[PDB]
């Protein structure tokens, strides 16, 4: 009953994929186009519910579009968990190298 | 004709909210059309109070007075939020972003510290309908967001944390760890807190407004290690309105 | 190219006791 | 081990042609890395962003490729962000921004290739420890 | 009990003190 | 705190034991001169 | 760097500021020569 | 007769037990101060949010600490280097929280043990003494300077500031070296070896002088009671003494005259001292150990560690420990 | 009666030789200066800054406003060569008066000339030559209000538009703030003289000095010590040298702090920053980086329960928080514009940070003044790579280690002089040992 919800979260796709919901913004660099311009607005407008809804973002270009289709295989939703959001950790989650 | 820093610096003033000239008794009036921001919310507690634990089951315990030991580090100031009109009339201002938290330590009598989060996290606080003016007894109610006193990375004196840190009692390798599991496994809160902001003094020509403030919140938990106190804060605030 | 000018420098030093003993000076 | 050509060997253009460096270009290039760039990125990583790091791979994956002498010369005259959306001339030190980051003033353009020649070499060379930071020191 | 203990050594060796120092055997020439 | 029961009997006895050794020794000898 | 005019005792003025240092070194060569006296 | 030359004659009386004096009438008050507060403190002070961030350390015995363990907590890094008095808290309470007792108890000690130094230039005057048992005692002084004030002033903070408590002390030396890499550190070398040194030629004045006491005494007593306090012959033979340690060695690497061995006896721990102090003090101000992490590489560049690249790894493991909750950006710079 | 060890102590009553090791040493020093500072011309590179370089005496003259522009920008070198020359070439004039003094003048100057010669016991010709050099050194105050005032002004970091040379025309003569700092805690957020932080107050100090220190030379000419003062001091060369010792000693403590914490006559452009400025810089570094991204800085909760990037000082002033709330009575030109009368002001923040505001403080986190005894930069853990130790650690540093054995020096000679002016510095006499005739303790 007494569950460490950040290790629960290691085992959902949260543990494969970038979480649109959850994970720290530096993922963004893993994949080519989407730091530091989209992963800024992929965070700020969090949550997602599904995926796909990325690309209904106001204000995105059609090569914005083009790079977020390019990638939604790497992306994932997961619920929120208020533990990796909270503290403005999804900007600065206190790692760095 | 306003301050510097280096007036202030060191004398405590920053941690005070602005104040109304008591002649204030004006009236700001809202066009039910036009937009409206709050470009500045200050709130300085000026009592904490903590609710005891009385043991027994139909005594109900009392708030007591506590003493602050974390100095003038308290207020919540460069608030900022929408300011909506409602179909009815209501009033309700959203918060934005700010320095909306602080952490407060007070003592209880006997020697109990008490850590708590003093914020309004992502408040939204309503007035009663029709107003079409904001006075000398408009009331705002509202509740807010009360997160957990410390963040996921946080690590305990055993090096003990949520989203770091070791899952278990490193020091005891062969004791068993059901005994442990509430200091071992940490917990992130994130609770509700109820606020009522009673208008006082407004400033007609500058839509400037203050008042008193009460909130009702909850204390810090220690990432579930225990049962956290309730708090009763009170206070005076200041707040400055903008067509948007 | 530093003892075109240098080791001299360090030679001035001692060949002045050299030069004042061997004349017996104030030393 | 030593200073062999194949290691002082690196990508030329994202093409596929490629340069084989002297040892000197190589020495060269890392005194140059000391005098203009290690203040922020000894080792390869980068201590006022540590997000984004000097590694082949990272390199590669930047808007546009920068794991090659082409990209590298380029982002020291006109440095851009990692998604290549906007210019930061502003805030990094470059050729088109000697007036505000003395040290570039100086710099030549082959210097700009024996910078750029020793960070591809490095990684060639320490491994991991390029960019990786404290953890493998 | 371990709080007892340690005060009250430390409190023995002030003691001591007080007559190592007014209560010494006192240095006499030759 | 949780501590070893016996730490008390062992610390007053490492004080007492040698300390009263001591005494007996000092006062034969000032009862000599 | 220096003034052009100037560039010929470079390396003379990379000894200079030592000079000082020889003096204290020197008074031992001297109290040798005079036997300590 | 009159009243302010009878207590002046008091206060400078060689025939008080004690000495008093002008720095005495300075140093009572100021170590009754401090040693009044750290008793208290040590045995009863709640815990202390050493570091600022709102996460009190337990110090005093009554808080759970033993004898190994307990400590006056340094004053909060809020305060840094501002004075903490009293009468600045809100309360009494206040004061505790955040570490007042550290401040007011450093403070008298500091200036106490200051007039301690002088009243001991004072009563050598008095007594017709030479003057620089004073100097000897500086080293020492020195020393509690660098770790209670000095390396406090260069870092900023008192939460900085060594702790009055045992294992507060091993704390400071881990953090220290992680920071500092004071091993590396010629100036602490040299402690080491003023006070290795120092140990050594404790034993060895005191084995020599023993070996060539003169009998004077039975195989039934101790042959201490072979000296007579104010005798005026000497009671030990210095050349039989002088003999066996030249033998030992060579003749000249031996002293045969007894000032310049005492006086050697006191500058070597002095002067080794004043320079670990001194190490403390320019450390103070990051001026840090010799740094030779990854200074040998190979023909091909690889890093070829050395035992200082050991050192490193455990100082990282010491840095990246230390006060694990205070630090949000990547660099630890005071 | 010394030994060769302490052979300078055979000049106590030579006046003439002791003349010439005065004059002999002033030489040194001026020698030093002038030959300290042709080294750094001939090692300076213009393009990089000069506390990348192990400067620390170019700093001075571009202080005095000469060979720099705005922003501390280096514009003509011959200033500083100059310097260096005129230093050289006068310390050979000093040698030569040392040499000659010392070596083949008179041994002793009080048969030559009674207006040169001296006893130390000499209570009126000492307070004589105390006074003229009180006045030489009111004269020196007084050439730097003239460069400040007359002769092109001074560097001033706190110029609006990153620094440059001022001209001071209105030097602060309120006595009210000249001896205000004078009693000003040594205390943080206060710092006594060590928080000067504009050049009026400066230069307004400085005239004070120099009339101060010129009346009291005429003070001191004109008077003998009245009876207190002869009862309650010792009259001797060595007392007179355990004073000038302690005081010394004092002088170089508060010039360490002055350089460790000062950045208005120590321009962290020239310097480098100080401890705490870097400190300060980094922070506003990761605040501006994060919210770049879009982090509300202001907001945002750190692991704590402390705000992350901002919090309160203990006098609720809005500061940088990490472990850099110890620095935040930090001032500095760079952070200045975001200060409101709360502190650090969020709109600012958000709204009004500028690219050299960016650049600043990206320099000063990367140039923090730690380091290797061996030149290597930064935290102590870190590898090889940067050769760099900045001039404040070294300034720092050896003025500490100076200072302190001039107090030691001070109680060396306050001790001996003592002991010598009651006649037993060189032991207890064996037929009148005080102690003998003293009753018993106990
Ligand atoms: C004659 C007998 C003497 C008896 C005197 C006894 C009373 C005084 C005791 C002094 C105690 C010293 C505490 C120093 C604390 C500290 O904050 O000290 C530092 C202060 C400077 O204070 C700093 O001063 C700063 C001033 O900078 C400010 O202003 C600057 C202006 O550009 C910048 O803008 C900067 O950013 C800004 O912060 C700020 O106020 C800092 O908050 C504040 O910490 O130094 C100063 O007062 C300079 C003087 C310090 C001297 C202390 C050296 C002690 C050496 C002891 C030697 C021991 C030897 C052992 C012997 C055996
Ligand atoms: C047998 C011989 C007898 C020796 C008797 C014992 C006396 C000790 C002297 C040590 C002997 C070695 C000295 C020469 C080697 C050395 O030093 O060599 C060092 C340099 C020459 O080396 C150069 O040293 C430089 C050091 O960096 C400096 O220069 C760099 C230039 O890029 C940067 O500017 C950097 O920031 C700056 O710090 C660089 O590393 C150069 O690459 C390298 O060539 O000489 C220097 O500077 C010389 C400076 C001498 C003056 C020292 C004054 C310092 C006072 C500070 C007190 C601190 C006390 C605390 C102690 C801890
Ligand atoms: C700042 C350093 C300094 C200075 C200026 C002096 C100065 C002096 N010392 Mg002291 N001394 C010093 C350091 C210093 N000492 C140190 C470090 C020691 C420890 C070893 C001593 C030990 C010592 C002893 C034991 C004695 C002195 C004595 C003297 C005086 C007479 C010396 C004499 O006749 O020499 C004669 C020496 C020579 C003839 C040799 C040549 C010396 C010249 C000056 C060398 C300079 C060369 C230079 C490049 C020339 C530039 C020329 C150009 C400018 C024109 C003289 C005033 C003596 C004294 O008090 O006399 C009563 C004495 O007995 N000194
Ligand atoms: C007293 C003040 C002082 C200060 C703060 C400095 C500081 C500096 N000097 Mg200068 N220097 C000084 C006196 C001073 N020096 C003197 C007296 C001389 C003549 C010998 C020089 C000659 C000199 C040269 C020739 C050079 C420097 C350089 C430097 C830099 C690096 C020093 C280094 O690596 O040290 C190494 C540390 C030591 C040698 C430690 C000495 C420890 C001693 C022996 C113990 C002392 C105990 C007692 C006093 C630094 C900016 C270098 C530089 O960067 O130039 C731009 C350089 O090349 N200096
Ligand atoms: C403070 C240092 C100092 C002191 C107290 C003395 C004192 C003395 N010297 Mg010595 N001397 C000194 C420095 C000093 N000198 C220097 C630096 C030199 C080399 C230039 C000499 C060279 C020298 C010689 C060759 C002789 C003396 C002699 C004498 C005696 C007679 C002086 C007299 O009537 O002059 C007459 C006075 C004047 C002509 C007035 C001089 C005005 C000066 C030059 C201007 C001062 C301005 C300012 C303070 C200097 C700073 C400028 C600079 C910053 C650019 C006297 C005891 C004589 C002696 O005793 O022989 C037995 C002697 O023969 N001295
Ligand atoms: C190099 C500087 C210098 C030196 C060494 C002397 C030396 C002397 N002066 Mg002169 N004086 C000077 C500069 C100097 N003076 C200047 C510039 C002036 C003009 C203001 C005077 C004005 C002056 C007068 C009016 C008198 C002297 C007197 C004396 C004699 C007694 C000094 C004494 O007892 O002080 C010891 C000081 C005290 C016992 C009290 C001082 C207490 C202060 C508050 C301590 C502060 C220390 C603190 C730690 C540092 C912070 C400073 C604080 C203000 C914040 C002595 C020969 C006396 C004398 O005999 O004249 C003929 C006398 O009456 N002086
Ligand atoms: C203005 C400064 C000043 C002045 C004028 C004097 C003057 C005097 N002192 Mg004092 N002294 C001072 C500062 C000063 N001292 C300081 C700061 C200290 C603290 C350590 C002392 C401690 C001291 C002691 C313990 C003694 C004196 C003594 C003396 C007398 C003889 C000294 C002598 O001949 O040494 C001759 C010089 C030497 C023997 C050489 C010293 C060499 C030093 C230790 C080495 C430094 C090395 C350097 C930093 C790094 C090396 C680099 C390398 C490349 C060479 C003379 C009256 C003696 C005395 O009481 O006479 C009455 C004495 O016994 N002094
Ligand atoms: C601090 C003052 C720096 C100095 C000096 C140099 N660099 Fe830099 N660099 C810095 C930052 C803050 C950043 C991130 C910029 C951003 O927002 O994207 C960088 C980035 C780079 C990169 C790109 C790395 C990547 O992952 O694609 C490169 C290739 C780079 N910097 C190179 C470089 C060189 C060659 C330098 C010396 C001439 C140099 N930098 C100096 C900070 C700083
Ligand atoms: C500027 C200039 C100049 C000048 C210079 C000079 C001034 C010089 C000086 C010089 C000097 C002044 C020198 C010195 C030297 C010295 C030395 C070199 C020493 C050595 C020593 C030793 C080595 C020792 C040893 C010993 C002894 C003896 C005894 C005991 C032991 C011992 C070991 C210590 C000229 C002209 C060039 C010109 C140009 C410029
Ligand atoms: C007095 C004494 C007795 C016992 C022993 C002890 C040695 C300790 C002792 C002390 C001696 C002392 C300290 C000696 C003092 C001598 C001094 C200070 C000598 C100074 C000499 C200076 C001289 C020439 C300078 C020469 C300058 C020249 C050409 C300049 C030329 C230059 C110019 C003009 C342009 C730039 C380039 C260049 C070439 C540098
Ligand atoms: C010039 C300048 C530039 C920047 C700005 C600023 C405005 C600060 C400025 C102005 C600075 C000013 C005006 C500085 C003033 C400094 C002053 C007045 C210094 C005070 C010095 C006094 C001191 C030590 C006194 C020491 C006293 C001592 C030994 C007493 C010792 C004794 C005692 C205590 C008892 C009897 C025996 C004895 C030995 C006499
Ligand atoms: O507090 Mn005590 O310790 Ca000198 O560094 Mn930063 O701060 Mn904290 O960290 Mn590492
Ligand atoms: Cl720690
Ligand atoms: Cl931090
Ligand atoms: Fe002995």
């Amino acid at each position: 009953e007494l569950v460490n919800v950040v290790d629960e979260k290691l085992g959902t796709a949260y543990g494969e994929k970038i979480d649109l919901n959850n994970t720290n913004i530096a993922a963004f660099i893993q994949y080519r186009g989407l730091y530091p311009t989209l992963a800024k607005l992929i965070v700020k407008n969090a949550p997602y519910e599904s995926v796909e809804d990325v690309l209904n973002i106001p204000g995105l270009t059609e090569r914005q579009k083009q790079i977020l289709r390019e990638n939604l295989e790497h992306f994932t939703v997961t619920e929120v968990e208020t533990a990796l959001v909270e503290g403005g950790d999804r900007y600065n989650n206190g790692l760095y190298k | 004709q306003t301050l510097t820093y280096d007036d202030i610096v060191g004398t405590g003033l920053a941690n005070k909210c602005p104040t109304l000239d008591d002649t204030a008794r004006g009236a700001y009036p809202i066009d039910s059309s036009q937009t409206y921001r709050i470009a500045r919310l200050c709130l300085q507690p000026t009592t904490f109070l903590v609710k005891e634990e009385p043991k027994n089951k139909r005594q109900e315990a009392e708030f007591v007075p506590t003493k602050l030991v974390t100095r003038e580090t308290t207020s919540l100031d460069q608030i900022q939020g929408e300011l909506k009109v409602n179909s009815d009339g209501s009033l309700t201002f959203v918060e934005e972003d700010g320095i909306d938290f602080q952490p407060v330590t007070v003592q209880m009598a006997g020697g109990e510290r008490i850590p708590l989060l003093f914020t309004v996290k992502n408040l939204v606080a309503s007035t009663q309908p029709n107003v079409t003016s904001i006075t000398t007894s408009t009331d705002f109610k509202g509740e807010f967001n009360v997160p957990s006193y410390r963040t996921a990375n946080f690590l305990d004196p055993k090096g003990r944390g949520l989203a770091s840190g070791y899952d278990s009692a490193i020091a005891l390798p062969q004791a068993k760890e059901e005994e442990l599991a509430r200091a071992n496994v940490k917990r992130f809160s994130l609770t509700k807190g109820q606020i009522s902001l009673n208008v006082a003094k407004v400033d007609g020509r500058t839509g400037e407004i203050a008042g008193t403030f009460e909130s009702e919140q909850l204390s810090d938990d220690d990432m579930g290690a225990h049962e956290p106190h309730e708090v009763k804060i009170q206070g005076v605030f200041y707040a400055s309105i903008e067509p948007a | 190219a530093q003892l075109t000018m240098i080791a001299m420098i360090g030679i001035a030093g001692p060949m002045i006791i050299f030069l004042l003993a061997v004349r017996r000076g104030n030393l | 081990a030593e200073l062999t050509p194949e290691v002082l060997t690196v990508p030329l253009n994202s093409e596929g042609k490629t340069i084989t460096l002297t040892e000197k270009q190589y020495l060269e290039g890392k005194r140059l890395f000391q005098y203009a760039c290690a203040s922020c990125h000894v080792g390869g990583i980068t201590k006022t962003n540590p997000s984004l790091d000097l590694r082949t791979e990272t390199l590669a994956l930047a808007t546009p490729p920068r794991d090659n002498i082409e990209g590298l010369v380029d982002y020291m005259k006109n440095p851009t962000t990692y998604d290549g959306e906007q210019e930061i001339a502003e805030v990094h030190p470059s050729l088109r921004s000697a007036d505000i980051f003395p040290k570039m003033r100086n710099l030549t353009e082959k210097d700009l290739v024996a910078i750029a020649g020793h960070i591809l070499v490095e990684p060639k060379i320490l491994g991991d420890k390029w960019g990786g930071g404290k953890v493998y020191y | 009990m371990e709080t007892i203990t340690y005060v009250f050594i430390f409190a023995c060796i002030i003691a001591l003190f007080f007559f190592a120092i007014f209560f010494r055997e006192p240095p006499r020439i030759t | 705190m949780e501590v070893n029961q016996l730490g008390l009997i062992a610390t007053a006895l490492f004080v007492l034991v040698p300390s009263v050794f001591l005494i007996i020794l000092y006062v034969q000898t000032e009862s000599q001169q | 760097k220096l003034p052009e005019a100037y560039a010929i005792f470079d390396p003379l003025v990379d000894v200079l500021p030592v000079i000082p240092v020889l003096f204290l070194a020197l008074a031992f060569v001297w109290q040798a020569a005079v036997g300590f006296r | 007769a009159n009243l302010w030359e009878r207590f002046c004659n008091w206060v400078t009386s060689t025939d008080n037990r004690l000495y008093v004096g002008w720095f005495g009438v300075i140093m009572i008050p100021t170590l009754l101060a401090a040693t009044i507060c750290f008793v208290i403190a040590f045995i009863a002070a709640p815990p202390v949010d050493i570091d600022g961030i709102r996460e009190p350390v337990s110090g005093s015995l009554l808080y759970g600490n033993n004898i190994i363990t307990g400590a006056v907590v340094p004053s909060s890094n809020a305060i840094g280097l501002h004075f903490y008095p009293i009468w600045e808290a809100a309360s009494l309470d206040e004061w505790l929280y955040n570490g007042g007792p550290y401040q007011l108890i450093i403070f008298h000690f500091l200036l106490g043990a200051s007039c301690y130094m002088g009243r001991q230039w004072e009563l050598s005057y008095r007594l017709g003494m030479r003057p620089w048992i004073c100097v000897a005692y500086s080293a020492p002084l020195a020393s509690a300077f660098a770790v209670f004030l000095i390396y406090p002033i260069g870092q900023g903070s008192f939460s900085d500031g060594m702790p009055l408590g045992i294992s507060g002390t091993f704390n400071f030396m881990i953090v220290f070296q992680a920071e500092h890499n004071i091993l590396m550190h010629p100036f602490h070398q040299l402690g080491v070896a003023g006070v290795f040194g120092g140990a050594l030629f404790c034993a060895m004045h005191g084995s020599l002088v023993t070996s060539s006491l003169i009998r004077e005494t039975t195989e039934t007593e101790s042959a201490n009671y072979g000296y007579k306090f104010g005798q005026e012959e000497e009671t030990y033979n210095i050349v039989a003494a002088h003999g066996y340690f030249g033998r030992l060695i060579f003749q000249y690497a031996s002293f045969n005259n007894s000032r310049s061995l005492h006086f050697f006896l006191a500058a070597w721990p002095v002067v080794g001292v004043w320079f670990t102090a001194l190490g403390i003090s320019t450390m103070a101000f990051n001026l840090n150990g010799f740094n030779f992490n990854h200074s040998v590489i190979d023909a091909k560049g690889n890093v070829i560690n050395t035992w200082a690249d050991i050192i490193n790894r455990a100082n990282l493991g010491m840095e990246v420990m230390h006060e694990r909750n205070a630090h949000n950006f990547p660099l630890d710079l005071a | 009666g010394f030994a060769w060890w302490a052979g300078n102590a055979r000049l106590i009553n030579l006046s003439g030789k002791l003349l010439g090791a005065h004059v002999a040493h002033a030489g040194l020093i001026v020698f030093w200066a002038g030959a300290m500072t042709l080294f750094e011309l001939a090692h300076f590179i213009p393009e990089k800054p000069m506390y990348e370089q192990g400067l620390i005496l170019i700093p001075h003259i571009a202080t005095l406003g000469w060979g720099v522009g705005p922003g501390g920008e280096v514009v003509d070198t011959f200033p500083f060569f100059v310097v260096g020359v005129v230093h050289l070439i006068s310390s050979a004039v000093l040698g030569f008066g040392g040499v000659y003094h010392a070596i083949r003048g008179p041994e002793t100057l009080e048969e030559y000339s009674s207006f040169f010669g001296y006893d130390w016991k000499d209570k009126n010709k000492m307070t004589t030559i105390l006074g003229f050099h009180l006045i030489v050194l009111g004269i020196g105050a007084l050439l730097l209000v003239a460069k400040a005032m007359f002769f092109g002004g001074l560097y001033d970091t706190w110029a609006p538009g990153g620094g440059d040379v001022r001209v001071i025309t209105n030097p602060t003569l309120d006595p009210r703030v000249i001896f205000g700092y004078l009693l000003k805690s040594p205390f943080g957020g206060e710092g006594w003289i060590v928080s000067v932080n504009n050049l009026e107050d400066v230069v307004g100090g400085h005239i004070w000095i120099g009339l101060i220190c010129i009346a009291g030379g005429i003070w001191h000419i004109l008077t003998t010590p009245f009876g207190w003062a002869r009862r309650a001091f010792i009259w001797s060369g060595e007392a007179y040298l355990s004073y000038s010792l302690g005081a010394l000693s004092m002088m170089g403590f508060i010039a360490t702090c002055f350089v460790w914490f000062n950045n208005t006559v120590y321009p962290s452009e020239f310097y480098g920053p100080t401890g705490p400025e870097a400190s300060q810089a980094q922070a506003m570094t990761f605040l501006i980086r994060d919210q770049k991204l879009g982090a509300n800085v202001g907001s945002a909760q750190g692991p704590t329960g402390l705000g992350k990037y901002l919090m309160r000082s203990p006098t609720g002033e809005i500061i940088f928080g990490g472990e850099t709330m110890r620095f935040w009575d930090f001032r500095g030109p760079w952070l200045e514009p975001l200060r409101g009368p709360n502190g650090l002001d969020l709109n600012k923040i958000k709204n009004d940070i500028q690219p050299w505001q960016e650049r600043r403080a990206a320099e000063y986190m990367t140039h923090a003044p730690l380091g290797s005894l061996n030149s290597v930069g930064g935290v102590a853990t870190e590898i090889n790579s940067v050769n760099f130790v900045s001039p404040r650690s070294w300034l720092a540093t050896s003025h500490f280690v100076l200072a302190f054995f001039f107090l030691v020096g001070h109680l060396w000679h306050a001790g001996r002089a003592r002991a010598a002016a009651a006649g037993f510095e060189k032991g207890i006499d064996r037929e009148s040992e005080p102690v003998l005739s003293m009753p018993s303790l106990d």
